[PDB]
């Protein structure tokens, strides 16, 4: 773990980065559906 | 003395060091046994 080590850090870095962009795309389909029914909770709860 | 019937030389008698063989699970050696777990917990983690 002293030798290679840091690829586990960037594996922990990219996946936490990937959960962030996963929510932002989920909130983006709540944004294009915000012109349809309600502001957030219509497209959120149906897609939750 | 007569002429020699054999030619000498002073040297050192000592044991051969025992060449312990690289046993048949030799390919696991280039990574530490906790790193093979850390890779296994990665592919069980990142897949989840
Ligand atoms: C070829 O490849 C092989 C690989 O197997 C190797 O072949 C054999 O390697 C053996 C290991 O060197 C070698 O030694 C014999 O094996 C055992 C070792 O058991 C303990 O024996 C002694 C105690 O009697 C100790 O001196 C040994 O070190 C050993 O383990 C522990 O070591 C401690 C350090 O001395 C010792 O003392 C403690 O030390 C601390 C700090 O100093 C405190 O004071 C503490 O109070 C002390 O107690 C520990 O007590 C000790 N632990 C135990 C549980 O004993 C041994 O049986 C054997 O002979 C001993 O016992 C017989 C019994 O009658 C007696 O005849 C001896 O006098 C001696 O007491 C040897 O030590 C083998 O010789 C060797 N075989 C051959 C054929 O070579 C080779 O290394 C490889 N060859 C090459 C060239 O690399
Ligand atoms: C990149 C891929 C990663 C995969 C993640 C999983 C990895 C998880 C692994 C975790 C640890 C496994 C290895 C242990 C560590 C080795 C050091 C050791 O001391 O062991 C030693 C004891 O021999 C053993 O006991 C080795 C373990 C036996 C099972 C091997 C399964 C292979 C992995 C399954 C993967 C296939 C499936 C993969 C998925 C389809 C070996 O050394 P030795 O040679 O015996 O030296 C002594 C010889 N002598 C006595 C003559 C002197
Ligand atoms: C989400 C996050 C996870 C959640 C947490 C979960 C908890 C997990 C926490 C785990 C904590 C770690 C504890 C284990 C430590 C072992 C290290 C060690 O030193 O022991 C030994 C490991 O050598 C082996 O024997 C390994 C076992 C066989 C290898 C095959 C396993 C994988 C197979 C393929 C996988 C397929 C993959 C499929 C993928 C889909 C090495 O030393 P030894 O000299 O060999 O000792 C011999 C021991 N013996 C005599 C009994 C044999
Ligand atoms: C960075 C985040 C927060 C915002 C941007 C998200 C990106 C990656 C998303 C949002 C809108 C998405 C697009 C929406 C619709 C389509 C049409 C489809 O036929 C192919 C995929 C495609 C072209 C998508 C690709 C990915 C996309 C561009
Ligand atoms: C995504 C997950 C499942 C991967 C496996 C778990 C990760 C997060 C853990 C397991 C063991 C951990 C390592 C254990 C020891 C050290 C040494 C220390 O000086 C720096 C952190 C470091 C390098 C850790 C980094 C994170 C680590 C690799």
């Amino acid at each position: 773990v002293q030798n290679i080590g840091g690829i586990f850090i960037v594996l922990a870095a990219g996946l936490v980065l990937s959960v962030f962009v996963a929510v932002g795309e989920f909130l983006y389909k709540s944004k294009k559906n915000a012109q349809l029914e309600k502001r957030s909770f219509c497209s959120a709860m149906v897609e939750e | 003395f007569s002429k020699p019937f054999m030619t000498l030389g002073i040297s050192i008698l000592y044991r051969k060091p025992n060449g312990t063989n690289p046993g048949v699970f030799s390919f696991l050696n280039p990574l530490s046994p906790d790193i093979w777990m850390y890779v296994l917990l990665a592919c069980l983690g990142v897949s989840c």
